[PDB]
């Protein structure tokens, strides 16, 4: 999911460019740049929702699942081999040849966690204004302005990546937080013609265990999913705009059920359930300076 | 806004004469500039595209050239058929301007 | 107050599409553009009563009008970009006919 | 810290530059290099004072910190997928296509020490003219003007890394002496158009043991990290004026206690007092 | 001793500006140079004397004069740069109206 | 610093003639010479940028050529208009030198 | 299928003038057209290929400009051995239309 959103199914209206971005046009001055949802490559991400497990309150002790380890694949590499097509040619002073295939600035992540990938934000030119509806940008989760420190790093722009497609992989990057449950794994390759690389086998895997062993245990029951992979960008025989390109990613997760000790008093959560279950409301003042509550008296016997 | 400025208001000139119609915009357009010819009572025509080059139909007389701030169409010998207004547009930005 | 535009002989929403309203005195003036990948681009002046819109598989454009109305009155075109592209600025050879 | 200083927080006075290597002007003639103070990407210092440990003065023992490992990681690398925007485009001649990508000399080091980095001086060119104010160079250090052995390795261009976005990288360079309690890693990759590449995880880390399993132990109470993470140059759609860039670098350690013997010699104290 | 070049209808802090003095009997006579990123660069003969700042957000140059003020005199001008730039050598065309 | 040195001290010629000033730098400026013209009671104006163009607005019997030590600033047929100073300025280092 | 149209249905003129045939295709056809000579009871023989160079054997008078949607074929002084058709050719696409 980056650019195109996968709605007008038809292949004419949207030209079904489905798959691909919809088309970078640069900016117009220094302080004039509007980067156009539909082109910006985002975060995909999904959430399994497995189930309940089962418990032991005598010991105060739990179960819950554990992604042991994973299988990841990006799908469809020799799909690049389409050298027919109406790209840039490569002979160009008569336009002959071959169709320049994808290639460019790749960028691979995946990431598999017991609960939401957290990231922070940081873009290049922070005059940049992205589309203020749409897409989440820095100014979305802090309601002001973005600001030089969001050109390096701000511990004040970060988020979780809860919703899909939406996070622009130019400004959202995976965050290394304090106490983390998930694993993330990633690389960048710049240029503008670097030939893109990939590798298929169904044979190695990959470990989540942690230094102790523990793994990404799942928070609340769902398991999370997420990936970018850009594969580089196409060039048309005009003006030479420069759709992306991205593959689809395929991951297969092992899990298993972990003994894990609830570290909270059941009283505390019994109140946190009822305090989340109920509205919260106003009424007349029964506390502070202006209480309504006239006396109170305890007796014993 | 580009506001773009035309140095002839008004160019009176017989048949066989030449024209020279210059452009100016108030910040840089690189290349992009268009030239319509509009004739009364008929949708403006596209004449000279991108600034230096003749649109499909066009006579050889017409010629588009300069790039950045100072734009120029040419006629060497003007026609009947060229008792036209002249618009110059900047496409480079938006809003475009006429 | 909403417009209507008819286009037939191409594929019409691989084209982006302005409109250019033409007073008979001041000359021609830029109103809108949509491109294919819809996006609405506004003059300054106009910039939060019109609305250009275009209606895919239909093949007309709606600039829905000032919905005000008050001073804006001229000829209305239509233009249609030269290529079949994303790139914003294409110098539109294709004038409508004028209303 | 690579140049525009962070202060000037407008993004319109400042251009903000922040991140970025201000701009890049060639010498005129060989003899007249002055490259300027907001122009060098320098290197990147902290210092995490740690808590005072113990108070065993009367035995030679005494516990003292000491980092176990490490887990470094480079954050920002997508970010260099902003392809729109004004730089020198892909296709030229029309002004049009993609605004060309960051790319070109990376240089990536950093260091977990327990004392300050050790630098040595080693320079391309002995004549440039580096503006002895805002900025320490070799001659702020030996006092004297650059020798030509300053092409080469000179034991005295020695210094160590006090200040912060004060010492510039095409100068000072993380020096192996002898004796050392930091541990620095580093790589470097020349071209003028080499696309950069990067690696996310949060998987696996680094050992800071020494051969004898001690590693950096922590001298006053301190723990210094330094880096530096130059990711190549922007050409601006002008006068092809390149400009750095730099990530910022994100470390984790894992300290632990060791016992010592006492590095505080109570004989320099009753000698002082002689 | 403290001169002051207003200057409206861009951004002041992008471009790098000149000064120029003009004796009337020997021409035109560089004296300073700021950029965006500001530093001074000055003329021989006037190393030490004058001192060119800029104020942002304020938008005007003060070339502090020689502060001795004793051989110099002319019309002063200003010059800004034609692009934006971090380059030092980019044709400054838009002088100023002169002093 | 550079010493700039013009070939004609004053000319005098009339309209419709050509004229050809020169300039020598007494070191190399690659291409960075400019062509500033005076008129008396006005800021000097740009006319001929970076020694191979022509500033926006200057008519064509405007030229500059060369490139190195050696630069000229040629007019075709003089006009009204083109009676004033011309400065040639080297903008390669600094200090700059008019 | 593209059509392609020629503005002169027929040119009459004498020995050692000019004359200039011109095509036009309804689509792009980016520079491939052709442009042939049928003598009254031959094979049509090639003059001018891909718009922009000369068959083997073809004289210096023909010549062959134009690219994209409008094409022209020009010859200075004619010949008595030019007295023949001129058929244009667009190879762009299938089907090739004459």
């Amino acid at each position: 999911r980056m650019g195109q959103p996968p709605t007008p199914e038809s292949l004419t209206e949207g030209g079904q460019y489905y798959g691909w971005s919809r088309g970078i046009n640069l900016a117009t001055s220094d302080t004039e740049d509007s980067p156009e949802n539909n082109t910006l490559p985002t975060w995909s991400m999904a959430k399994l929702q497995l189930p309940m497990l089962n418990e032991d309150l005598t010991c105060d002790t739990l179960q819950m699942w554990e992604a042991v380890s994973v299988k990841t694949e990006v799908v469809g590499s020799g799909s690049l081999l389409d050298v027919h097509g109406f790209n840039k040619p490569t002979d160009t002073v008569n336009t002959k040849g071959i169709s320049t295939p994808v290639e460019g600035s790749q960028y691979h992540v995946f990431a598999v966690g017991g609960e939401p990938l957290d990231l922070q934000g940081l873009v290049t030119d922070a005059r940049t204004k992205y589309k203020e509806e749409g897409v989440v940008t820095i100014k979305t989760i802090t309601k002001k302005d973005m600001v030089n420190k969001d050109q390096v790093l701000n511990p004040i722009s970060k988020a979780k990546l809860d919703k899909d497609g939406m996070y622009p992989v130019e400004i959202w990057h995976p965050d290394p937080a304090k106490n983390e449950n998930t694993r993330y794994f990633g690389n960048y390759t710049g240029g503008t013609t670097t030939p893109p690389v990939l590798q298929f086998t169904n044979t190695l895997t990959t470990v989540l265990l942690d230094e102790n062993g523990v793994g990404p245990l799942c928070k609340g029951e769902g398991l999370y999913l997420s990936c970018v992979d850009i594969m580089g960008w196409r060039v048309t025989r005009n003006y030479d705009v420069h759709h992306w390109r991205g593959l689809p990613r395929y991951f297969k997760i092992t899990l298993r059920k972990r003994w894990v000790k609830n570290p909270y008093p059941m009283a505390s959560l019994i109140s946190s359930l009822f305090n989340n279950m109920l509205p919260q409301v106003q009424g007349q003042p029964m506390e502070g300076e202006n209480t309504q509550v006239e006396e109170v008296r305890v007796y014993d016997g | 806004d580009i506001v773009m400025t035309q140095s002839p208001t008004s160019m009176s000139i017989s048949v066989g004469d030449r024209v020279t119609m210059n452009c100016r915009a108030s910040q840089n357009v690189y290349s992009n500039v268009d030239w319509y010819q509009q004739k009364t009572g008929q949708s403006p025509k596209l004449v000279i595209y991108k600034a230096s080059n003749r649109y499909t139909g066009v006579p050889d007389r017409f010629t588009g050239s300069g790039s950045g701030t100072y734009f120029t169409l040419t006629i060497t010998n003007i026609q009947t058929e060229d008792l036209a207004v002249y618009y110059c547009l900047q496409s480079n930005a938006f809003p475009f301007t006429f | 107050l909403k417009l209507s535009c008819s286009a037939s002989g191409f594929t019409f929403s691989s084209y982006g599409m302005h409109w250019i309203r033409q007073v008979p005195g001041k000359g021609l003036d830029w109103v809108a553009y949509i491109s294919s990948a819809s996006d609405t681009f506004y003059a300054d002046a106009v910039k939060e009563r019109f609305t250009i819109s275009r209606d895919n598989a239909k093949n007309t454009l709606y600039l829905r009008l000032n919905s005000l109305k008050s001073e804006d009155t001229a000829i209305y075109y239509c233009a249609r970009t030269r290529y079949p592209t994303d790139h914003f600025y294409d110098w539109f050879p294709y004038w409508g006919q004028g209303t």
